[PDB]
């Protein structure tokens, strides 16, 4: 199980991920959201490790680890990263890579390279950000090799070319405890808004799931266990198509606990969009909004432990994830469909935007928080 | 929140002895649509047939002219394997329609 330092940091990581989620959901430009709390926290841990003066202390202040010692933060976050890339079942796919990109004229210090490699598995690369064809090719091919071609592009441009670029590339594919049949797929319209529909493939299956329908709050919540019940994917969706804002404001650590406590084991006929969703965020402006103001400023940053460059700052924090919704999962006994408790299933038809979370059931840690607003596909049109 | 029921069931074209009907898919995979029809009010059991779930239209043949019929459409949803006998039915959608006495042309 997690040590006391790693358990409190897991709780703080989830709090931080809810805070970034809410700030990004308010930004009307953002459509899909996908955050991994341990990756967001390890990005602040890297700033603490490579920083001095208020640059490193502001990073510790966001993780509320000002009581903990410097090495206790790196050991605690180091323990969390290893525990999630090991405790998640063998059939559940989770690929993660972290790379710090600096300009060509930058030498990273041996101690920083050694500890960032030990605790965060951080890789280091030197790059001419101004030659954008070469710089983008290097970043995107590294992210594609990290994720086995699932995330082929982190970004289409490098906005700030005079500092460090932290890039986190991920691929997560939930493997269900009870698989969907690969032939129960059809083409449906996913309603992004009440007036914008996109053509998607949907996968369907019925089973016994922890479920709650709140008629007062017009929402449904279902918990879908992943392989061997060591983690679960929780989906929260309004009854009808609507902007997720009303439900996102209700969603808190305390309210998710009440909703999970109200879930009951019921027959649920689930339909989900099937495919890969590529979500990339540059968290630089959002991390500044939560306390990390000095690291992101060209003049005030102090990343001297990272490199003696001076004037080197955190220009970007890319959080790039390919999340695959697929039918693959473990086999199960189909005699369940002849039992009384499955005579009349309730429906969880996810044909419109929904919020989702991936939780580790062994430690209670939050692995992912996000929303699916725009799946991949073309706008549907029948009568013109 | 969102009923398991097909929608917009309507008669597209009618003849004295036939009806061409159309509907919109309910939520969740449909393997077959079960269409039932019978005389409105009459204590005679309803006749039924299926059409594949990839279709949204059906023809009801062998009807009597100038008779009121109740037409009902259900969707047969598989629990897991689409080629298995384990399925549950959706809620029904129904309409009442009188067949014409004569054909449009003499």
């Amino acid at each position: 199980a997690l040590s006391p330092k790693a358990a409190t940091l897991a709780e703080r990581s989830a709090g931080l991920a809810f805070s970034l989620y809410q700030a990004m959901a308010k930004d009307q430009a953002v459509e899909n959201i996908l955050l991994s709390p341990v990756v967001v926290a390890s990005s602040l841990g890297l700033v603490s490790l490579g920083g001095k003066a208020t640059t490193a202390s502001q990073a510790k202040a966001v993780l509320s680890a000002e009581q903990l010692r410097d090495e206790e933060v790196h050991a605690g976050l180091g323990e969390l990263l290893r525990s999630l890339s090991n405790s998640t079942a063998r059939n559940v796919t989770w690929k993660l890579g972290s790379r710090l990109y600096g300009p060509s004229s930058v030498s990273f210090a041996e101690d920083f390279v050694r500890s960032s490699k030990q605790h965060y598995n951080c890789e280091h690369s030197k790059i001419n950000f101004r030659d954008k064809r070469s710089a983008l090719q290097s970043i995107n091919e590294w992210a594609a090799q990290t994720t086995d071609g699932k995330l082929p592009e982190v970004t289409k441009d490098v906005e700030r070319t005079d500092g460090a670029l932290l890039v986190n590339a991920m691929f997560f594919k939930p493997h269900w405890d009870e698989k969907f049949h690969h032939k129960m797929v059809d083409n449906r319209g996913f309603m992004v808004t009440r007036s914008y529909t996109v053509g998607v493939t949907m996968m369907h299956r019925t089973g016994l799931y922890n479920y709650y329908d709140d008629e007062k709050e017009k929402l449904q919540i279902v918990e879908m266990p992943l392989a061997h019940k060591l983690s679960s994917l929780i989906i929260l969706m309004p009854h009808h198509v609507e902007p997720l804002e009303r439900l996102e404001k209700l969603l808190t650590k305390e309210q998710l606990k009440i909703w999970m406590g109200k879930m009951q084991k019921k027959a649920v006929a689930i339909s989900l969009p099937k495919g890969v969703v590529e979500v990339t965020h540059d968290l630089q402006k959002h991390l500044a909004g939560l306390g990390l103001t000095e690291a992101i400023d060209k003049n005030k940053a102090d990343l001297s432990r990272m490199s003696g460059k001076k004037d080197l700052y955190l220009a970007s924090v890319f959080h790039a994830t390919a999340f695959e919704w697929d039918t693959e999962g473990n086999p199960f006994d189909q005699d369940i469909y002849g039992r009384e408790e499955l005579r009349s299933p309730k429906l969880f038809y996810a044909d419109h935007p929904f919020i989702f979370l991936v939780r580790d059931t062994q430690s209670g840690s939050l692995l992912f928080i996000g929303r699916l607003v725009r799946p991949k596909g073309d706008k549907m049109r029948d009568e013109l | 929140g969102v009923s398991d029921v097909p929608r917009d069931l309507e008669v597209v074209a009618a003849t004295p002895t036939s009806l061409l009907i159309s509907w919109d898919a309910p939520p969740y995979y449909v393997r077959y649509y079960r269409i039932t029809y019978g005389e409105t009010g009459g204590n005679s059991p309803v006749q039924e047939f299926t059409v594949p779930g990839s279709k949204s239209t059906a023809t009801i043949s062998g009807l009597k002219p100038g008779v009121d019929y109740t037409i009902t459409v259900y969707a047969e949803h598989p629990y897991y394997d689409p080629s298995s006998s384990y399925y549950f039915s959706s809620k029904p959608i129904s309409i009442n329609y009188r067949t014409p006495h004569h054909h449009h042309h003499h």
